């Protein structure tokens, strides 16, 4: 039986936010990863984005609604003490030069040498890749956060669909599980009380091994 | 002073065929009066270097939903469906840019370079049809310069000779196209008077801007 | 937390380190942190900037006293004392054309892995360079140019790291403040933080490890 | 018997003047070429210094040190002016947005190449600016003095060390006025200070003859 929709996201986006520290510069994705917004308490962390934002805060009272400054999924913003607006090619130097500490992404399908496909399902959905490539191959952690399944297996051996960049995934975190990617390739770090070591097994495509 | 001029005279150097910059990220920074304009005078065949096509209602999108649009050459085609049903049909032609990568390659034909080398792409579709260049055992992407005839951009304040202002996220590639195509109009919001902006606060110089519209 | 003293900031610059130095003929050069270096004595060292200075005025006073095994710049002529050292051979020079090293600092700080420009071909520049030929016309590929530090300079700078480079002290400080591992502006006046509009900013604080006063 | 200096120097500034027009955007060298800008009157020129100005005004009367040119002298800015960094200053240049930039020569050739930032062993400034500036400006205009202590620069083939390759597009000298073409050197104009037999005598390349105004 699957999962209540929110509560996936809730314990994803949780543990998304404990891989911050104070002064980390992250850039989260449209969808799942916006939530780890809420979880970031007080932890120090200045969110980017790609239109052009640096330290995005958090949404206006409704009635002070700018349409001139919006975030990457066009949804108005304002900004927190200290940020900068900039032009493009500066907010991708940001991107592709390793200034962002972490991005946080969801993903299709992902696999054990680290390649991630989430940008294009080949005749069914074709958005772009928007600027997730230049984000998984210029960030320093690039942290995976999705559901386990989707219905599907989703943590393959080698991903079969369109690549968004190969070797980038740090980190894959789903609602049953905590993976590492290494050179050795998958190393479960941690599992949910929503799961276990059998369940992951039957779950998990990719071949992996355990810590202590 | 001189550069201030009429949508419709701004609009006449726009002509069929020719590739433009338009500026806006989901159209926050599109010039939209601008392509209202563009939408009366039919203008047939283009090819739009964008961020992204807008929404079917907003931006860039209305062009394509027109049947005005040739080809694209964008990061993003998904908050627009019609976009998508052109690429799949083969009414329209759709060229899948990294954003970095894209705002790199408008900026080299501004900048005068002859093409930039970015790791976004390797072992992905965008790599294919493209030198790899390898710079001390690393592998890189060659990205070509793309130069338009006309740029359509959009300042929430230009001054009479030209000088833009974007506020806030309006500068998505504007600052960028401005120096990257033969002809250069600006969608002002507003129109202050020549040398009212300082030169520090400025995002676009006057040197780049053709011809000022004020938005209808 | 950032702002910390000259005694701190220079213990980041070691002996043999590769040095970002922002400034124009010394315009926009961080001249207090120099004289701290020249107080420290750190030898061996790389210069990566526009110019060598004067010999009385900026990275040129790191040149007199024996402190740069070698220079990577645009111009050499205000200082003769490189000029000197770079006939007799103490001094390596390696003259880069000034939009190329431009473009070749923002490349290390963009994450790019390379430029091509037109600029130096058929010239001397083009020597130990690889051509690239792209839709019929010749480039050279200049390459991206990472240094573990950078002395950058602003004439203000908001308690977080924001930088302003007012006038024309801008030259290549934002450029290198994105291109070095530790980063250290050298702050003319220290705002508070937030005091500076998200408007009227040069350099971002994520780029700044550590502000210093003059 | 060599002229007056200060009036070889005033011939060639008013007559580099006369080639631009309205908006121009106009970078001038250190040197000869600064002085065009003394005849230039109400043009409607903006000035680029190569440091990150655009839209140079004129010194000021007893001076910021924090805004000066690409040769390091006090500056102000006009009416409408942006202030950058580097790398934006050489997308200006490279990019192809000078309409014209006028500089000096040590050599030039009926090729339109050009030798003007090296001697070897004897000065070697860098090339600051100025390779970027020959391959990338619109039109590019050498000022010069026709000969150099009465040897010849106007060449067949340039024998220094080059600036660029194929850039040059007008030589204007005191005694002549040389435009470069696809088939060679072409005199469009003999002044009152010399002849056709005197620049044929002081020119090593052929050229042929315009059109001429003499």
């Amino acid at each position: 039986m699957e999962m209540d929709k929110n509560l996936v996201r809730e314990v994803i986006a949780k543990r998304v936010a404990q891989e911050f520290h104070d002064g980390y510069v992250v850039n989260l994705g449209i969808g799942l990863p916006t939530l780890v917004a809420n979880y970031v308490g007080d932890m120090d962390v200045i969110f980017q984005s790609e239109n052009g934002c640096i330290g995005v805060g958090p949404a206006p009272e409704k009635g002070k609604e700018d349409p001139y400054l919006v975030n990457a999924g066009a949804g108005f913003i304002t900004a927190a003490k200290g940020a900068m607006f900039f032009d493009s090619a500066y907010s991708f130097g940001i991107i592709r030069g390793g200034h962002v500490d972490a991005t946080v992404l969801g993903a299709l399908e992902v696999d054990e040498k680290g390649n991630l496909a989430n940008w294009m399902i080949p005749g069914k959905k074709v958005p772009g890749m928007g600027g997730a490539m230049d984000l998984v191959v210029g960030a320093k952690k690039v942290i995976v956060a999705m559901e386990h399944t989707s219905n599907a297996i989703k943590i393959l051996k080698e991903c079969k669909l369109p690549l968004t960049a190969v070797g980038v995934v740090d980190l894959i975190i789903t609602e049953k599980a905590v993976f590492e990617v290494t050179d050795k390739g998958l190393v479960l770090k941690e599992i949910t009380p929503y799961s276990s070591l059998e369940d992951i097994k039957a779950t998990t495509a990719a071949d992996f091994i355990i810590a202590d | 002073k001189q550069k201030i001029v009429s949508m419709e005279e701004a609009i006449s150097h726009v002509k069929d065929g020719m590739t433009v910059h338009i500026g806006g990220f989901i159209a926050c920074g599109t010039p939209e009066s601008i392509i209202t304009a563009l939408i009366e005078k039919g203008v047939k065949d283009l090819t739009i270097v964008a961020n992204d096509t807008g929404l079917i209602d907003k931006g860039i999108g209305r062009l394509v939903v027109n049947n005005q649009v040739k080809k694209v050459i964008a990061s993003h085609i998904g908050t627009n469906p019609e976009t998508g049903r052109r690429m799949q049909s083969g009414e329209m032609e759709v060229e899948l840019v990294p954003q970095g990568t894209l705002a790199e390659r408008v900026r080299a034909a501004g900048y005068g370079l002859g093409g930039i080398l970015t790791p976004t792409g390797l072992g992905t579709i965008v790599q294919e049809g493209k030198q790899i260049i390898n710079v001390d055992g690393k592998d890189y992407l060659l990205e070509k310069p793309i130069k338009a005839d006309v740029a359509l951009i959009f300042g929430t304040k230009v001054d009479e000779l030209g000088n833009v202002i974007c506020e806030k996220t309006t500068k998505n590639f504007n600052p960028l196209m401005a120096t990257a195509a033969d002809v250069v109009i600006v969608e002002a919001l507003e129109i202050v008077p020549a040398g009212s902006l300082s030169p520090e606060h400025l995002d676009i110089s006057r040197i780049f801007i053709d011809y000022i519209v004020k938005s209808k």
